[PDB]
C-alpha cells in the first residue's frame, strides 16, 4: 500500500525462544519484519516504519518512523524474552505513534505479531475496538499465539471493526506449527494487502 | 551419508544468521562516521589563515 | 535415548506421578518449551524424597539445558542436591553445569542479540560453599563466601532469587558454629 | 554425480565459501568501528578545550588577607584579586605560583613552580 | 552508578525556561510537559546549566499510555555538545506538582541516556509552594 | 616564504 504509516509490534515472549518453527520462532521473525520494510519502501519511498514492543507490562518504542533499516534491525536483536505480551496497552501507545506523520494524508496501520495466548480480557478490547475504529485506524493480525492452544477471541473484534472506512482491519491466520512463519508472510497478500474500503 | 547431509542443512541456516549481523554492522559504521565529519569542518574553521604564532615555552604536563 | 530412561522411572514410581512422565514426552514432541518448563518443576517439588530424581536429573537437565531458561535449570538442581546426601555427586554435578553455561554464551550472547549468562554462575558459588558445609570443611566455606560478596556487589542489578540463595548459606555458616548474636544479624539480611 | 544428494552438497562447496567471506566481513567491521571510536573522540576533545579557554598567571607578591590578594601579574600590571571557594588560603603562600581568570580576575587554583630556563635546564639533566 | 548527587544546584534559567515551554506547547489539563535538562554530572555539585521541551503526551484516561520521542533525544545530544561541551544529557524535567509512579517508568527510559542516576526535578509550575519551588 | 608566509609587523607580532 501506497501512502501508508506502519507501527509494526513486535512481541517476544517464552513462546518466541520455542522450536516452534525452525531454528526457532524469535529468528524466523528477524526475517519477517526485514521482509515488509523493504516492500512498503519499495512501494513507496514516503513510507515510514517505526517498532514498538508488546513485551513487558510497559511497552518501549526501539525505533521511531525511518526509512532507513538500520534503526529498526538494531533494536530487533535486543530482545527480552521474559516480557509478557499486553495488547490492551500496545495499541494505544501505538495510536499516538501513529498521529505524529510528516503528511498527515499517509493511512494509519497497526501490524501485530502475536506470540502468546492474551492476558487482556475480551471486555477490555470491546472498548477498545470501537475507540480505532472511531480514528480511522485498521488493524492487521498475523496470529499464531492463540490459536496454539486457545479460541481465537481476537476474531470477534476484527470482524466488528470492518465497516467502509479509510482502511479495513484483517485477521490473517498463520498456522502455529512448524511451516516457516516468514515464507507464509511473502506468500500471503502483500501487494493485494491494500487499504481496502 | 545421514550426517553429512544434516550438516548441509545447517550450514543453509548458518547464512541467515550471517546476513542478520553483518547488516547491523555496516549501519553503524556509515552512523559513526558522519559524526566526525562535523566535529572536522569546526576544527577546519578555527585553523583557518592567518592565526597567532606563538611559541611554547614548556610542557608541564 | 530419553524413552527408555522414562519407562525405568515411569515403571518403578507412584500412580499419582504417572501423569507427569506422560506430559514431559508430549510438550517435547510439539516443542512448547514453555510447557515443558512447567510439567519438569512439579516433579522436582513432590517428587524429590524418592531416588527418582536420581536416575532422572543429569540426563534430562543437560539435554534440555537450552530449551529452558538457564535458571530453571539450576533451580531445578538445587532441589535435586538437598536430598542428595552424597557430596561426590554434589560437588560433581555443579562443575558441569558450571563449564556448559561458559561454552553456551560463545554463541548465544551474538546469536540471540542479547542473552544474559551471569544468573548461573553465581546462583552455582552459592551452591559450593554449601556443600563444604554439609561436608564439614567450615573454613573453605566462609571464604568462598567473602569473595562472592565482592562479585556480587559490583553488579549493579541482580535478580533477588541470587541474593536470597547467598544469604541462605551465609546464615547457614554463623548457626553451625552457634554465634546465637550473629546468627542473628546476619539471619535478618536473609529474611528481608 | 549420479546421486543427486551429491549435487545438493556440490552447490554448498560453494555456500561453504560464503560464510568463509562473511566472517572475515564480520570480524574487520567489529575492527572498523573501534578505530572510528577513537578517532572520533580525539577531534572531540578539541571541541571541549574550545569552552575552557585560556588563562593568565601571576604570581602571589604579598598575601594582604584571607580575602583579597596582591598579585604581580607576569605580563605586566599588578592586580587586586579575589579568591575562589575550593582553593585553600594556606596553598596560598608568597611566592607561589597561581592561576587566574583573565575574565574576572579572580585566583582559580595554585600552579607549580614555573622555573626560568635557566635553573630548568640544570633540573632536566639525568645523567 | 555515581551516587554523588549531594547537591543539585539550578539556575535561574532553567526556570524560565520550563514556565516559557509548559506555555508554548499548551499542555493544560495536566497534560504533563516532560524536558530535558542538561549540565554537568557525576560531581558532588550537579550544575544545572538548561532545559529544552521534549515532545511529549499524556492521556488522562490511563496514565500508562504517553508518548514519548526518542530521536528528538539523539539530535539535540550533538548540538547540545557543540554549543556548550560541558553539558551532558543528566535526565528530565517533570510539570509536577504530583510526584507519581508513571515517573518510574519515564526514568527507564532516561536511564537509557544517562550515566548517573535519572535526575528527576519537579519544578513547580503554578508555584503553590513558594517556598520549594524545586524538589529533587 | 614557507610553501603561505610568515610576516613580521612592526609592532613584532607574528602571523602565518
Amino acid at each position: 500500500m501506497v501512502l501508508e504509516a506502519t507501527v509494526l509490534v513486535i512481541d517476544n515472549s517464552e513462546y518466541s525462544r520455542n522450536g516452534d518453527f525452525p531454528r526457532t520462532r524469535f529468528e524466523a521473525q528477524i526475517d519477517s519484519v526485514e521482509f515488509i520494510f523493504q516492500a512498503k519502501r519499495n512501494s513507496n519511498p514516503e513510507n515510514t516504519v517505526g517498532l514498538i514492543s508488546g513485551a513487558g507490562a510497559n511497552p518501549r518504542v526501539l525505533s521511531t518512523f525511518t526509512a532507513e533499516f538500520g534503526k529498526i534491525l538494531a533494536g530487533l536483536h535486543d530482545t527480552q524474552i521474559e516480557g509478557k505480551l499486553h495488547m490492551a496497552t500496545a495499541l494505544q501507545i501505538a495510536q499516538l505513534t501513529l498521529k505524529h506523520r510528516q503528511n498527515k494524508v499517509q493511512h494509519q496501520r497497526i501490524v501485530a505479531f502475536v506470540c502468546s495466548p492474551i492476558s487482556d480480557s475480551r471486555d477490555e478490547l470491546i472498548r477498545l475496538a470501537k475507540t480505532l475504529k472511531k480514528n480511522n485506524v485498521a488493524v492487521d493480525i498475523i496470529n499464531f499465539g492463540e490459536i496454539e492452544q486457545n479460541t481465537e477471541l481476537l476474531d470477534e473484534f476484527i470482524a466488528a471493526v470492518n465497516n467502509p472506512q479509510e482502511e479495513t482491519s484483517h485477521l490473517l491466520t498463520v498456522t502455529p506449527g512448524p511451516r516457516l512463519l516468514y515464507e507464509n508472510i511473502a506468500s500471503s497478500p502483500i501487494i493485494l494487502e491494500e487499504g481496502s474500503s | 551419508t545421514q550426517e553429512l547431509q544434516t550438516r548441509a542443512k545447517l550450514l543453509d541456516n548458518e547464512i541467515r544468521i550471517f546476513r542478520s549481523e553483518l547488516q547491523r554492522l555496516s549501519h553503524e559504521n556509515n552512523v559513526m562516521l558522519e559524526k566526525i565529519k562535523d566535529n572536522k569542518e569546526k576544527i577546519k574553521n578555527n585553523r583557518q589563515l592567518p592565526y597567532l604564532v606563538a611559541n611554547v615555552v614548556e610542557v608541564m604536563d | 535415548e530419553i524413552d527408555t530412561i522414562l519407562s525405568t522411572l515411569r515403571m518403578e514410581a507412584d500412580p499419582s506421578l504417572h501423569p507427569l512422565f506422560e506430559q514431559f514426552e508430549k510438550f517435547y514432541e510439539e516443542k512448547l518449551w514453555f510447557q515443558l518448563s512447567e510439567s519438569l518443576t512439579k516433579f522436582f517439588d513432590d517428587a524429590k524424597s524418592t531416588p527418582l530424581r536420581l536416575r532422572l536429573y543429569d540426563n534430562f537437565v543437560s539435554k534440555f539445558y537450552d530449551k529452558i531458561n538457564q535458571l530453571s535449570v539450576v533451580k531445578y538442581l538445587l532441589a535435586s542436591l538437598k536430598d542428595s546426601k552424597d557430596f561426590d555427586e554434589s560437588l560433581k554435578y555443579l562443575d558441569d553445569l558450571k563449564a556448559q553455561f561458559q561454552e553456551l554464551d560463545s554463541k548465544k550472547q551474538r546469536n540471540n542479540g542479547s542473552k544474559d549468562h551471569g544468573d548461573g554462575i553465581l546462583l552455582i558459588d552459592s551452591e559450593i560453599a554449601r556443600t563444604y558445609l554439609l561436608k564439614n570443611d567450615l573454613v573453605k566455606a566462609r571464604d568462598l563466601l567473602d569473595d562472592l560478596e565482592k562479585t556480587l556487589d559490583k553488579k549493579d542489578s541482580i535478580p533477588l532469587r541470587i541474593t536470597n540463595s547467598f544469604y541462605s548459606t551465609n546464615s547457614q555458616y554463623f548457626k553451625f558454629k552457634n554465634d546465637f548474636n550473629s546468627f542473628y544479624y546476619t539471619s535478618l539480611l536473609y529474611l528481608s | 554425480e549420479q546421486e543427486a544428494h551429491n549435487k545438493a552438497l556440490n552447490q554448498f562447496k560453494r555456500k561453504l565459501l560464503e560464510h568463509r567471506r562473511y566472517d572475515d566481513q564480520l570480524k574487520q567491521r567489529r575492527q572498523n568501528i573501534r578505530d572510528l571510536e577513537k578517532l572520533y573522540d580525539k577531534t572531540e576533545n578539541d571541541i571541549k578545550a574550545l569552552q575552557s579557554i585560556g588563562q593568565l598567571i601571576g604570581e602571589v607578591m604579598k598575601e594582604l588577607s584571607e580575602e583579597k590578594y596582591i598579585v604581580k601579574a607576569s605580563s605586566g600590571p599588578r592586580y587586586i584579586v579575589g579568591v575562589r571557594n575550593s582553593v585553600d588560603r594556606s596553598k596560598l603562600k608568597k611566592g607561589v605560583r597561581v592561576t587566574l581568570d583573565i575574565t574576572t580576575l579572580t585566583i582559580m587554583r595554585i600552579l607549580p613552580r614555573e622555573t626560568d630556563p635557566l635553573v630548568y635546564n640544570m633540573t632536566s639533566f639525568e645523567q | 552508578m555515581s551516587l554523588q548527587h549531594e547537591k543539585v544546584t539550578i539556575a535561574p534559567l532553567v526556570l524560565l525556561s520550563a514556565l516559557d515551554h509548559y506555555e508554548r506547547t499548551q499542555t493544560k489539563e495536566n497534560k504533563r510537559c516532560v524536558g530535558v535538562i542538561l549540565g554537568d554530572a557525576n560531581s558532588s555539585t550537579i550544575r544545572v546549566t538548561n532545559s529544552f521541551a521534549l515532545p511529549f503526551e499524556e492521556d488522562e484516561k490511563n496514565s500508562d499510555v504517553w508518548f514519548l520521542d526518542h530521536n528528538y533525544i539523539e539530535n539535540m545530544n550533538e548540538m547540545c555538545k557543540k554549543i556548550n561541551a560541558k553539558e551532558k544529557l543528566i535526565g528530565w524535567y517533570h510539570s509536577g506538582p504530583k510526584l507519581r509512579a508513571s515517573d518510574l517508568k519515564i526514568n527507564e527510559l532516561f536511564k537509557k541516556y544517562t550515566q548517573n542516576n535519572p535526575l528527576l526535578l519537579i519544578v513547580d509550575v503554578k508555584q503553590q509552594g513558594v517556598g520549594l519551588p524545586t524538589d529533587a | 616564504i614557507i610553501k603561505k608566509y610568515v610576516i613580521n609587523l612592526k609592532q613584532i607580532a607574528k602571523f602565518v
